[PDB]
């Protein structure tokens, strides 16, 4: 669900480029097998935070498309 | 140890081999040498990964976030962003703009073309130890300036401005504050969280990292803003635009966290061979210190040795690798505005000190001083004019 | 063989191994690290001499001479510096740029910002093949136009411009002829000594140089002429301010002495795998050329594959490592130039080919495509109403 | 003397960093140990041209300086 992340990223009124540079950041911050809610409404986050988990090899947890904000929850 | 002996490093410095290693891994086919503009393969990716953790590394030096770096081929694309981006993005506000006449180069051609597009540029005179009057600073400033560049820390005397009070003097009437701080990053302490500038540059080769690279602040909060000089594509948060290239930033990120580390052991180390050198020729008879010995960069000692003839200073002195600050026959801007006449100018030498630099090669350079301007002494006709 | 295969040379090259063994030679304490702009002493002056043998290297791949040569820091910036050098330089003469409606972001980019600044830009279409109407850019010329910037080979479709033809109506009526040549550059001959181009730009990347360098042609008989867009001491003879980088100085060089001889050799290879590449995939149904199969670059292949959902092409060939052109959602703004639709243009691939690119990996290629294109269209809601 | 010089390097009315620049390029198409004479009027040659030699470690032979334009023989 969305209910136990333990690290929350808010990333609301972000623009790409800098949500995938806020939550690039936060995974190294991060161990291995982490979760992390990120709260964003960049539109451009719906192609690119799941193009971060496929080619920077993290789990993709479960993910919001259809509203805003979008919720995308994410595990190193 | 060898000669010459490098007193240069404010001309430049010296790669890390820690930082030459890393630029290693984002060269060939087997390293990381992809595009970190291109996001359909994993080449690209790691590419751009790779870029986030330098542009971090800036970051943290500095106190800024990394969203407020941004990436250019060195210190003076730096000046000319910042200074050209900021009085066009602002010149409805007005067109004045100040700076000291003992800026670089970048800071002072940047400002005389801005003069040619129709702004005002107030050049201001600095005192005889270098620093700017701040109220004389304050008598330039006016309704419609825009925009103030004065530099950290100079680098041919090696004066500190109070950037922190600049700072404020600026934030108080709206005015945006750009600070050149190649020659003070990684030297003196810098936290933009708690500084009131708006735009700093900075480059890599001043603290062994590679030539061709550097950076620029851009304050986020409050909000600054600039016009791109670089286009094509909108690249670094439309401000730069152009293929990033990944080894020279990882290099200069790694130097920057090196930086971050080893600064206060450092700096403390060189202050301390500043304070050396100075006083193992501070005895010499005419010899007088530009800048300040107390609030000076810690790296940087510019002394001028006076009845002597100074086109054979430097040809006396082939053992050692400083500069004079001449151009290509005529002398020092920077001593000319400090005040010094030509000749005296023309015989002052800068030393600048760094990672590599001992105490066998500052007290050979305290002899070599001293026999050398004792022998040029012996054949001037200008020292046996003082001599009377 | 290793996955992915990297068919994305048009992207950017990985180093020769060669090019970054000298760029070794430049770096560290022990090796020639001064800066070329110190003149007092031997660091700086054999520096200059690493810059000036290698500024020679580049001079002698494009029939220039050593002195026509402007280092920047990038194709990127050379097209700026052209564009708006050259625009600035002459707006006595008349206020009208044009450039074709494919060329790179950044002659598009800087001719939209010369735009503001008041100048007039006509931007060409091209034709279905990506040629341009030499009789539709006569009808553009007038007498208060001064600028043309076609570029030499196309980094999207490969398609080669008539860079000559064009210098020839350039000169004929005193405008200046700006020629992107990034793309071209160690790959079609140049000789500037012949050619009628006043201002050509180039890179390093793209040959199997390093990333973050690159040069400027410009014209010294007869004359032209640019404003400095980089200020700070004018260094490279006024036109381009800033410390000299060396080691990406030297790769950039030594990328171009090799480039000299190999090329004979390695377009006559390309050119082969480009037509085996084309041969084992024309035979599909629904698959159209981009650009020109004879006079087209001999390493760029972009193809289109209609009835399939272009999102999931790319996904499809993981395998591969290309582009499509599009822009973080939106496709390639070159194929929409051509005249494809949305549709299309977004199932579209650009192979591009390079040194390391082997038989194996074109065939292996080409066997993926077919069982790609051939599952995706059984899927396909788009492909089952073509096959009504 | 200024009679048999072997290579004749003639940069009338080039100005700094190109008279530099062009000898530079010479003493490389030249085999160790040859004569080259440079006629020269910019008057940064008077400093240059020695500092080259001086520098790159070479044979500055004969000079002229007293008037223009300048001469100055070289030798690798
Ligand atoms: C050296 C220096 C520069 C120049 O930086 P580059 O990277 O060489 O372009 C600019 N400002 C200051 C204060 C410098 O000392
Ligand atoms: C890649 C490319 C450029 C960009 O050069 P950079 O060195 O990345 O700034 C410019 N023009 C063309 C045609 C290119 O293909």
């Amino acid at each position: 669900l969305f209910s136990s992340p333990d690290h929350t990223l808010d990333a609301l009124g972000l623009r790409c480029p800098e949500p995938v540079m806020m939550v690039r950041k936060t995974v190294r911050n991060m161990q291995p097998g982490e979760t992390l809610l990120i709260i964003a409404d960049d539109p451009a986050t719906t192609r690119d935070i799941p193009g971060f988990c496929t080619f920077m090899e993290h789990e993709l947890v479960a993910k919001e498309t259809d509203g805003l904000p979008y919720r995308y929850l994410i595990r190193k | 140890m060898k000669l010459p002996i490098y007193l240069d490093y404010s001309a430049t410095t010296p790669v890390d081999p820690r930082v030459a290693e890393k630029m290693m891994q984002f060269m060939t086919m087997d390293g990381t040498f992809g595009n970190p503009a291109s996001r359909s393969h994993r080449f690209g990716w790691q590419a751009e990964e790779a870029v986030d953790i330098a542009r971090n590394q800036i970051a943290d030096l500095v106190g800024a976030d990394p969203r407020e770096i941004v990436f250019t081929s060195g210190a003076t694309e730096s000046d000319n962003l910042a200074i050209k981006g900021a009085a066009n993005f602002y010149q409805k506000k007005g067109k004045h703009i100040i700076t000291s006449k003992t800026e670089h180069k970048a800071v002072l051609d940047t400002c005389r073309q801005l003069e040619r597009e129709g702004f005002e540029v107030t050049y201001l005179a600095p005192q005889r130890n270098g620093i700017i009057d701040l109220k004389e600073l304050e008598a330039a400033m006016r309704d419609d300036t825009i925009l103030v560049s004065i530099m950290h820390v100079n680098n041919e005397i090696g004066v500190v401005q109070d950037i922190a009070a600049i700072g404020e003097m600026c934030r108080a009437r709206g005015i945006i504050y750009h600070v050149d701080a190649t020659q003070s990053v990684g030297k003196l302490p810098i936290d933009l969280s708690q500084l009131k500038v708006d735009l700093m540059s900075f480059s890599g080769h001043k603290i062994y990292g590679p030539k061709g690279i550097g950076a620029l602040y851009v304050r986020r909060k409050p909000r600054v803003r600039i016009e791109a000089q670089m286009h094509g594509g909108g690249h670094e948060r439309g401000m730069r635009s152009g293929t990033l290239p990944v080894h020279q930033i990882v290099g200069m990120g790694e130097a920057y966290r090196i930086a971050k580390e080893e600064m206060a052991t450092e700096m403390e180390r060189l202050r301390g061979l500043r304070n050396r050198l100075w006083n193992g020729i501070k005895d010499i008879e005419e010899v007088y210190l530009n800048g300040d010995l107390e609030h000076g960069a810690p790296n940087i000692l510019n002394v001028s040795f006076n009845y002597v003839e100074g086109e054979s200073l430097i040809m006396a002195l082939k053992d050692l690798a400083v500069s004079s600050g001449s151009a290509c026959l005529e002398p020092s801007y920077v001593l000319r505005a400090l005040g010094l006449n030509d000749e005296l100018a023309h015989s002052s030498i800068r030393f600048s000190l760094g990672r590599f630099t001992t105490e066998e090669e500052i007290d050979y350079t305290i002899e070599l001083v001293r026999k050398s301007i004792g022998r040029l002494r012996d054949l001037s006709p200008l020292w046996e004019m003082y001599k009377q």
